[PDB]
C-alpha cells in the first residue's frame, strides 16, 4: 500500500520525499534531523511520513488478474 | 452534533484518503448431476422457457454463461445464466404441462440490495466430476454518516456530520482538525489513559521516535511533559484556536493530540431496509425471516 | 427527545412505521403527538428536557461576569429561532464598550407574568441566601433596581 | 469458446462441454482473463 | 405434533395470533440534530420513497394528485 | 493599509498586513480556499489494469496530482467557470516503477508541477493504460481543486519587566526562535510573529508582571502552494474575486425594487 | 443569487439570499453595523445539511432611510475597500 | 360540556373519512390539503355536525 500522493489534513505532497527518506534511515541517521533537512513543517505532515507500511512488495509477487 | 456519544469528522480529509474500505462478496454456483442422467447445462436463456426472471438482465454474460470481468453489475443483475432439465414431465397433468415439456430456469443473482464490480471469476472441476464457478464482486464505499468509529479504549460513537474543512476550528499553527470528540464523556467515564495517548502522540511524532507504552514498565508520565514543554509547545497539549465561522480567539485554551482510531464494520450500508409488501408464508399469510429471504 | 427512547448513539437501531387508513391516523396526531407527553406517569415531573450541554451552557449564560458585546447577542437572537425587533436595550455597562448583561438575552424568553423563586444545587453558602429570602417575604414586590443588587 | 488463463501462466484455450485440466502444468483451476474494451470510472 | 404446534413460547397465541409480522415499515441507524422541532423527524430520501400513504383524492387536492402521477415513480 | 513581506520561497510566503478589521480577515481567508480555480482530472477511462492494485485506488491517486495552471489564458475571477477539456494519456509496461514524469500532456501549459510522484509499481509482463480528462473546478466542490492554504494570527507584544526574576530565560529563548527583541531599561517588548509556548516558571506572572496586549487591526498570514499557481498570484486572484462577487449583488438589489 | 423576499413590514426586511454562504454573509453583516442607521442586522443558516447556502437576513432601521439603501450603501464599501487593499499588495511586490 | 381527549379524537376520525368518501366540505378550501387536516380546521371553528352521546 504505496504512501498517499497528499497529505490526510494539509494538503502538501508528500511521496516523492518518501523513497529519498527512508535510504537515509537505515544508515542509523535518527528521523528527527532528516525530516527536519527537508521541508516538513507541522506536525501533520509528519505523522504520516514516520508511521507506513509500503506493504506493495508481498500482495504485486501473486499475480492474478 | 457531537452530543452523547458522537463524532464530527472533517469533509476534506475525507476526501483525500481517511477510512477508504472495501468489502468483498463471493458466489458459489455449480453444475450438479441428478441420478436419472441427466445433468443440467448453463448457457443464455431463451424467452420462452418458465421461471424467466426477466429480460435486460442479461446484457452482461458472454455466449458461455460467464460474466467478463469488470462490468458495472447492480441491483439484481444475473452472474451466471443456468437452465435445469425438465423435472418430472409426468407428475401433475394439470390440464396444460403434458405440452410444454421445457425447463425450469433457475440462477443465481447478486443480494438484491448491494451494488459493485466483478474482479474475477474461476472455473474449474470439484471431487467427483462436476463443475464450479466462483464469482466475486467488490464495491467502494466511502465513509457516510453513520459508520461506526471507535478508539481502543472505548469511546465507540457515529459519525455526527461532515462539515467542510473551511469552518474548522483551526489553531495557531498550521494545524486544522479532524475528530471534534465531545468534551463530556472523558471525566464521567474514566478513560485517563486517552488523554496521555494525545500527548504522546504530539511528542513522539515531533520528536521523530515512536514512544514505548507498554504496561506497568512503559514510558512515564513526566518525561512525555517535559519533552513537549523543550519542544516548543505549552505543557498540556492546550492551544490557541480560532474559530472558522467568524474568527475570533475563543477565550479558552483548546486541548488537542494525536489518537489513534480504527473504523469499524458496522457500515450503514448493511442495516438500513424497507419492506412496503413483500413475499409471505405459504401456510399463514405472514411475512418471512431474514434479509437472505 | 432522548429519554423518553432510553438511547444513545451508538449505532443503535429505531424503526417507523406509517399507518394507512383515515381513520387510524388521526388517532395518531392527536393523542400521541411529542408535547402531550412531556411530563410522565411515573411521578409528575418533565421527562423530555435538556440534556448534557444544555445544562452546562446555561451556567455559562447567567454567571456574574458574563457580558456579551453588541455583535454577539445579535447574532444569538436570531439563531434562537425568536424574532424580536430592535430592543435588545439599554446597553447596561457602557464602561468599556456598550454591552449587555447575560441574565437579560436569558429574559426574552419567559413569558410576560411568572413569579418564581427558588432554591438549587449550587447553594455553598446559605446564610446569603436567608437575606435575600427574608426580603422577599415581607416586602412582597420590592424595586428591581436598589435592593436586589445584593444577590 | 474462449482463451483462459490459468494458475501459473499458461494459456490454454479450448471449450466446455468434456474435461477441464491444463496439459503443460497438469493441474486443473482456470480463471477467466479480462477482455480489451473500455470503461470509464470517475475519480472521486 | 398438536401440543407443541399449539404451544412453545412461539406457538400460535403469541407466535402469530395476537403478534404479527407487519407490512410499511423501515429500519436503519441514528445520528442527531439539533436544528429540527421537538416533534420532527428526519427520514431519509431512499425510505421515503418506498413506503406511501393511501390519498383518496376528493376536490381540493385534485390539482395536486394530477401532478403527483404525472411525475412517475421516480422524482421525489 | 500597508504591506510588510517578510519572507519569499518557492510555493511560501510570509507577510504582515495592517489597516484592516476582524470580518475582512476571514473573507479574505475563506475566499482562497472555497473561490480561487485550478485544474484537476475529473474522470480515467481503462483499458487494462494488471497491476496489483484495484481500479478505483489508481484512478484516485491521479485526482492528486497537483497540475499546473496558466492564469494568462482564461478568466480566473468569473463566476462561472470555462469547460475546456486536457487530455492526458498514458501507455507503459513493467517491470519498473511508474512516475508522474511519463504522463502525456495534449496541453503543454498544464503539466503535473512536481515530476517525481509514484502511482504504481508494475511487475513482469503486467501492462496499464489510461486517458485522463482535466477540468476546472473549485475547491468547495471537491478538495482536488485546492490551490492551497492560508493562516492567519493576531500580532502581539508581550512586556516584561525587570523586576521579573530570571527575565535574560526569555530573552535567549526568543532569540532562538527568531522573534524580534526591543530592549529598553524599563521593560522588553517581544514580537510575536509565531506562537510563543510561555515556560513553566512564568505562568504565575502572566498578568501580574508579564502582560500581553494586542495590536489592533495588524495580522501574520502564512500562505503556502504546491506550484499550480503562482505563490503570490493567489492573494491578487483571490481579491479580484470579491470585486466581482460583491457587484453582482447590486444588479439584483435595483431589480428586486 | 436570486433574492427571495419573505417578511416585509415598516422599516423591517427579511428574505433569502441563494447561492451565498457564511464567506461573504459575515463580511456583509458587520459592515453593515457601522451604519448608525441600521438598528439590527443578522443572519442564520438553518439545518447546514438540508440547505447551507440560503441564509435567512434581517435588517432594521429607524425610518429615516428605507432597508434597502442601507443594503445598497453597504456594499458599496466593500467593494470600494477591496479595491484599496488591492492597489496596496501590487505596489508592494516591487 | 367540554370533550374528552378519547371523545376529540374519534370525531376527527369519523369526519376525516366522511370528507373523503363525499360529504361536501363547507369554506375549508386553499390550493391542497390532506383530508385529515381539513377536519381539524372545520373543527377549529366549532362548526362540527357530529354530536357525542354521555351514557348515564
Ligand atoms: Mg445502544
Ligand atoms: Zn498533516
Ligand atoms: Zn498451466
Amino acid at each position: 500500500m504505496i504512501v498517499p500522493v497528499r497529505c490526510f489534513t494539509c494538503g502538501k505532497v508528500l511521496a516523492d520525499k518518501y523513497y529519498e527518506f527512508k535510504k537515509r534511515v537505515e544508515a542509523g541517521e535518527d528521523p528527527g534531523k532528516v525530516l527536519d533537512d527537508l521541508g516538513v513543517e507541522r506536525y501533520c505532515c509528519r505523522r504520516t511520513l514516520l508511521s507506513h507500511v509500503e506493504l506493495i512488495d508481498q500482495v504485486m509477487v501473486y499475480k492474478v488478474y | 452534533y457531537n452530543m452523547e456519544d458522537a463524532v464530527i469528522i472533517n469533509k476534506a480529509s475525507i476526501e483525500r484518503g481517511l477510512a477508504r474500505s472495501t468489502f468483498f462478496r463471493t458466489y458459489e454456483a455449480e453444475e450438479k448431476r441428478y441420478l436419472g442422467g441427466q445433468k443440467d447445462n448453463f448457457e443464455v436463456p431463451s424467452p420462452n422457457i418458465q421461471g424467466y426472471l426477466g429480460e435486460k438482465y442479461y446484457r452482461h454474460l458472454d455466449e458461455d454463461g460467464l460474466i467478463f470481468p469488470e462490468s458495472k453489475v447492480e441491483g439484481k443483475d444475473v452472474l451466471v445464466g443456468r437452465t435445469s432439465p425438465p423435472r418430472f414431465i409426468e407428475e401433475q397433468s394439470s390440464l396444460g404441462s403434458m405440452v410444454l415439456q421445457g425447463r425450469r430456469e433457475t440462477s443465481v443473482t447478486v443480494r438484491p440490495s448491494e451494488k459493485g464490480v466483478v474482479d474475477k471469476v474461476i472455473v474449474t472441476e470439484t471431487g467427483d466430476g462436476t463443475k464450479l464457478v466462483k464469482v466475486t464482486v467488490r464495491d467502494l464505499r466511502i465513509p457516510e454518516l453513520g459508520d461506526k468509529f471507535a478508539s481502543r479504549h472505548g469511546q465507540k460513537g457515529v459519525i455526527g456530520l461532515i462539515v467542510p474543512q473551511e469552518d474548522m476550528p483551526w489553531t495557531e499553527s498550521g494545524i486544522v482538525p479532524d475528530l471534534i470528540v465531545n468534551p463530556h464523556g472523558i471525566p464521567s467515564r474514566m478513560t485517563v489513559g486517552q488523554l496521555i495517548e494525545a500527548i504522546g502522540g504530539k511528542v513522539a511524532s515531533l520528536t521523530g521516535r515512536r514512544v514505548d507504552g507498554t504496561a506497568f514498565i512503559g514510558e512515564p508520565e513526566e518525561k512525555l511533559r517535559k519533552e513537549l514543554e523543550e519542544l516548543g509547545f505549552k505543557h498540556s497539549g492546550r492551544e490557541i484556536m480560532y474559530d472558522g465561522i467568524t474568527g475570533r480567539r475563543l477565550e479558552a485554551d483548546i486541548f488537542i493530540g494525536v489518537i489513534y482510531y480504527q473504523r469499524l464494520h458496522h457500515m450503514v450500508a448493511d442495516k438500513m431496509h424497507a419492506r412496503s409488501r413483500g413475499p409471505v408464508q405459504v401456510l399463514t399469510k405472514q411475512p418471512t425471516e431474514g434479509r437472505a429471504r | 427527545v432522548c429519554p423518553p427512547y432510553n438511547a444513545d448513539f451508538d449505532g443503535d437501531e429505531m424503526n417507523l412505521h406509517v399507518p394507512q387508513t383515515e381513520e387510524a391516523q388521526a388517532e395518531a396526531k392527536i393523542l400521541m403527538e411529542v408535547q402531550n407527553h412531556i411530563i410522565s406517569p411515573r411521578y409528575g415531573g418533565p421527562l423530555i428536557a435538556g440534556i448534557q450541554d444544555h445544562i452546562s451552557g446555561g451556567y455559562l449564560l447567567t454567571r456574574e461576569g458574563a457580558y456579551f458585546t453588541r455583535y454577539e447577542v445579535e447574532q444569538m437572537l436570531m439563531f434562537a429561532g425568536m424574532d424580536v425587533n430592535e430592543l435588545p436595550e439599554p446597553d447596561k455597562y457602557e464602561n468599556g464598550e456598550p454591552l449587555w448583561s447575560g441574565k437579560t438575552i436569558f429574559s426574552l424568553l419567559l413569558p410576560d407574568d411568572l413569579t418564581i423563586w427558588y432554591r438549587n444545587k449550587l447553594c455553598d453558602e446559605p446564610e446569603r441566601c436567608e437575606a435575600l429570602e427574608k426580603l422577599i417575604e415581607e416586602k412582597l414586590i420590592p424595586d428591581p433596581e436598589e435592593v436586589r443588587k445584593l444577590a | 469458446y474462449r482463451c483462459a488463463k490459468c494458475g501459473k501462466e499458461v494459456e490454454l484455450d479450448l471449450a466446455t462441454a468434456r474435461e477441464v485440466r491444463c496439459p503443460y502444468c497438469g493441474s486443473k483451476i482456470l480463471y477467466k482473463p479480462r477482455p480489451r474494451v473500455a470503461r470509464r470510472v470517475k475519480a472521486i | 405434533t398438536l401440543a407443541q404446534r399449539l404451544k412453545g413460547k412461539e406457538g400460535r397465541f403469541r407466535g402469530n395470533l395476537s403478534g404479527k409480522r407487519v407490512n410499511f415499515s423501515a429500519r436503519t441507524v441514528i445520528s442527531p440534530d439539533p436544528m429540527i422541532s421537538i416533534n420532527e423527524v428526519g427520514v431519509p430520501l431512499a425510505v421515503a420513497m418506498e413506503l406511501t400513504v393511501p390519498e383518496k383524492v376528493t376536490e381540493f387536492n385534485y390539482e395536486k394528485l394530477k401532478q403527483r402521477v404525472l411525475n412517475g415513480p421516480e422524482k421525489y | 493599509v500597508e504591506f510588510k513581506i517578510l519572507e519569499k520561497r518557492p510555493d511560501s510566503i510570509k507577510f504582515i498586513v495592517s489597516g484592516v478589521d476582524v470580518p475582512f480577515a476571514n473573507a479574505l481567508r475563506r475566499t482562497i480556499l472555497s473561490e480561487v480555480p485550478t485544474f484537476a482530472v475529473d474522470e480515467v477511462e481503462f483499458l487494462e489494469n494488471d497491476s496489483a492494485l484495484f481500479d478505483e485506488i489508481i484512478a484516485h491517486r491521479l485526482a492528486m496530482i497537483p497540475l499546473t495552471t496558466p492564469h494568462e489564458r482564461f478568466s480566473l475571477d468569473a463566476l462561472e467557470l470555462d469547460d475546456y477539456t486536457v487530455t492526458l494519456s498514458l501507455e507503459a509496461e513493467g517491470p519498473g516503477m511508474v512516475y508522474s514524469g511519463d504522463l502525456k500532456s495534449s496541453d503543454g501549459d498544464v503539466k503535473p508541477a512536481n515530476p517525481n510522484i509514484p502511482i504504481v509499481k508494475l511487475a513482469e509482463g503486467q501492462r496499464l493504460t489510461f486517458n485522463a480528462y482535466a477540468r476546472l473546478g473549485r475547491g468547495k466542490d471537491h478538495a482536488k481543486w485546492q490551490p492551497g492554504f492560508v493562516y492567519y494570527k493576531y500580532l502581539t507584544k508581550i512586556h516584561v519587566s525587570k523586576d521579573v526574576p530570571d527575565w535574560e530565560e526569555l530573552k535567549e529563548l526568543a532569540e532562538r526562535r527568531g522573534l524580534p527583541v526591543e530592549e529598553s531599561d524599563e521593560e522588553i517588548v517581544i514580537t510575536t510573529i509565531k506562537a510563543f509556548y510561555l515556560p513553566r516558571k512564568f505562568e504565575e506572572h502572566m498578568g501580574k508582571g508579564i502582560r500581553e496586549e494586542i495590536v489592533p487591526g495588524s495580522f501574520v498570514f502564512t500562505v503556502e502552494t504546491n506550484g499550480e499557481l503562482p505563490v503570490e498570484e493567489i492573494v491578487s486572484i483571490a481579491l479580484k474575486i470579491l470585486m466581482r462577487k460583491s457587484d453582482r449583488f447590486i444588479n439584483e438589489l435595483h431589480k428586486l425594487a | 443569487m436570486r433574492i427571495e423576499v419573505i417578511r416585509r413590514e415598516e422599516n423591517l426586511l427579511e428574505f433569502y439570499l441563494e447561492g451565498e454562504d457564511h464567506t461573504f454573509a459575515n463580511l456583509l453583516t458587520e459592515t453593515l453595523h457601522e451604519n448608525e442607521h441600521v438598528t439590527f442586522a443578522g443572519y442564520t443558516i438553518e439545518h447546514p445539511i438540508t440547505m447551507a447556502r440560503k441564509p435567512r437576513f434581517k435588517v432594521v432601521t429607524d425610518g429615516k432611510i428605507t432597508p434597502e439603501k442601507a443594503l445598497e450603501e453597504a456594499a458599496q464599501k466593500i467593494f470600494d475597500r477591496a479595491r484599496e487593499v488591492l492597489e496596496a499588495w501590487k505596489a508592494a511586490i516591487e | 360540556f367540554r370533550y374528552t381527549r378519547f371523545e376529540k379524537a374519534r370525531i376527527i376520525g369519523a369526519r376525516a373519512l366522511q370528507i373523503a368518501m363525499g360529504a361536501p366540505v363547507l369554506i375549508d378550501v386553499p390550493e391542497g390539503i390532506t383530508p385529515l387536516q381539513a377536519a381539524l380546521l372545520e373543527f377549529e371553528k366549532g362548526v362540527i355536525p357530529i354530536t357525542v352521546i354521555r351514557p348515564s
